[PDB]
């Protein structure tokens, strides 16, 4: 039917999760070269925790095929990181460091404008 | 040293203690990783890879996964190092 | 002849007619759809399934023998299922000829990779991956091209917003160029252009 | 019928027996033919063609005018183009696509303008 659709890597949510602590794995150990190699002001564990945070927020995905992409592009990020590709820019844009915290209770933002 | 099913454990429980999200007094040799200490998934991953480092060997993905208590890790070392006692 | 119009070529609006006739004679398995355009310009329309077989037999049968990719691109359609249409443009120097191959796919349907076929749809396939999102199945190395490093989005889609999400500058506290939001001391100004009259009655749509 | 020194196409050696090495190649593709259905459009077209060529070079001695019958080029190119010929067949006895069309596309996917 129009739910049996062409695969990309994983038949189903288990295999797909594989991938997805395979990805987690290897991202993990790549944090202390890259705190290394781009000599960034960010401790080991803000790295990591800053990981931990992106995996998270796709933690309530149930199409395999979506969370294949997931891993495919995680993992060209993965890539750029330790090809050194990517500068100590691009690796820094992960933590918004000059992006003042905007306000998140109804009032702060009826003071400050007219976005919900 | 040659190793020993009390030295392996004594270090499998060494490693833990120094992860910070478990706490110490909860944790026994038989405590369950998701129900008794309360982590998650991640969690466990972070924690096979700490094995990883302090037994110097690679714990593949699919046999990660079975190891949900300090007391599985120990079993699954001592299977892999061939330590029969 | 009318100075200002341009001239039909009836003879060659025949040979690809006919040829088309013999593509999808021959692959019926995966053509679904020929067409010969007015100015003379042959589509075959495939399904996705058949992309190696068509363009294996495009390329290396004596009487097609299309060795050059002359450009592969994609285009999005997003009011179809399958919103991207996948185009390659092919060329024969020994018949002097061009055939236009045409398939789809949607946001999570891989497509089969070319560069088996042709080595030059390697980075072409890489440019459609990076600005339409489109993933090639056995690529050899399937990574951006065109955009920056760790870019977010795929800016050729219809509904990618023409200035993006987020802009660049250089912060002198932290030292280094940062991305922030994107905002824009003169929006760029939307003109709507149609004629509510119809211009060409020929391609009218049923009602 | 001279030997010519050069193919002119970088890459390309120069054949020294152009009518036995076509004659093999086509030979092999008829045979590799024989394996498809009968009623298979690519078997019925590929034969014609390749009965066509194999006659031209069991006709033609002189190299110089076979090329110009062939008109494929230098005779090596069409040698080139048997050996393509060749191995596109074989891989079609894999593809099979000589069978009906594997799924029609949604209503509307061919529809331009939208």
């Amino acid at each position: 039917a129009s739910t049996s659709v062409k695969p990309i890597f994983s038949r189903d949510m288990n295999e797909a999760k594989r991938r997805v602590r395979e990805l987690y794995r290897a991202w993990y150990r790549e944090v202390p070269n890259t705190v290394h190699l781009f000599q960034l002001d960010i401790s080991v564990k803000q790295g990591r925790d800053k990981v931990r945070e992106m995996f998270k927020k796709n933690a309530h995905i149930t199409d395999p095929r979506v969370v294949d992409l997931l891993v495919i592009k995680g993992k060209m990020e993965l890539e750029e990181t330790i090809k050194v590709w990517k500068q100590r820019t691009h690796v820094m844009r992960f933590f918004h460091e000059t992006e003042a915290p905007r306000p998140k209770d109804f009032l702060s933002k009826f003071y400050v404008g007219h976005d919900p | 040293p040659p190793l020993t099913l009390e030295g392996i454990k004594d270090r499998v429980l060494y490693v833990l203690k120094l992860y910070d999200k478990i706490d110490p007094e909860k944790l026994s040799v038989n405590s369950h990783f998701m129900k008794d200490l309360g982590l998650d998934s991640l969690d466990q991953v972070e924690i096979i890879m700490a094995m990883e480092d302090e037994f110097g060997f690679e714990i593949p993905d699919i046999d990660a996964e079975k190891l949900m208590c300090p007391q599985e890790i120990v079993d699954y070392i001592a299977d892999k190092k061939d330590v029969y006692e | 002849t009318r100075p200002t119009v341009r001239p039909r070529n009836d003879v060659a609006h025949k040979q690809l007619s006919a040829f088309g006739e013999y593509v999808a004679e021959i692959l019926p398995k995966y053509v679904q759809q020929v067409q010969v355009s007015c100015f003379n310009e042959l589509e075959i329309c495939i399904h996705p399934d058949g992309v190696i077989p068509v363009l294996t037999f495009l390329r290396d049968h004596s009487n097609a023998q299309f060795k050059s990719l002359a450009d592969l691109t994609a285009v999005d359609i997003p009011t179809r299922q399958n919103r991207f249409e996948i185009v390659y443009n092919l060329l024969s120097l020994r018949f002097n000829s061009r055939i236009r191959v045409k398939t789809y796919t949607d946001e999570l349907t891989p497509i089969e990779s070319s560069v088996p076929v042709y080595k030059a749809a390697n980075w072409y396939e890489r440019e459609i991956w990076d600005m339409f999102g489109v993933f090639f199945a056995n690529h050899p190395d399937l990574r951006r091209i065109l955009t920056d490093y760790g870019f977010e989005g795929h800016p050729f889609r219809k509904d990618f917003p023409l200035s993006g999400y987020v802009e660049l500058r250089y912060d002198d506290e932290v030292k280094r160029v940062v991305a922030e939001p994107v905002e824009l001391a003169q929006e760029f100004r939307k003109f709507d252009l149609n004629s509510p009259w119809e211009a060409f009655p020929a391609y009218r749509q049923p009602p | 019928g001279l030997l010519k020194k050069t193919t002119g196409l970088v890459g390309l050696a120069v054949c020294e027996t152009p009518h036995e090495r076509l004659k093999i190649l086509y030979t092999k593709i008829l045979d590799v033919l024989g394996h498809i259905p009968k009623n298979a459009a690519y078997r019925k077209y590929t034969e014609q063609i390749t009965n066509e060529k194999l006659s031209m070079v069991k006709a033609e001695p002189d190299v110089k005018k076979l090329e110009e019958r062939l008109q494929g080029g230098q005779i090596e190119e069409v040698i080139l183009q048997a050996e393509n010929e060749l191995s596109l067949a074989r891989k079609m006895i894999q593809w099979k696509p000589w069978e009906p069309l594997v799924e029609e596309p949604p209503a509307s996917q061919w529809k331009w303008p939208i």
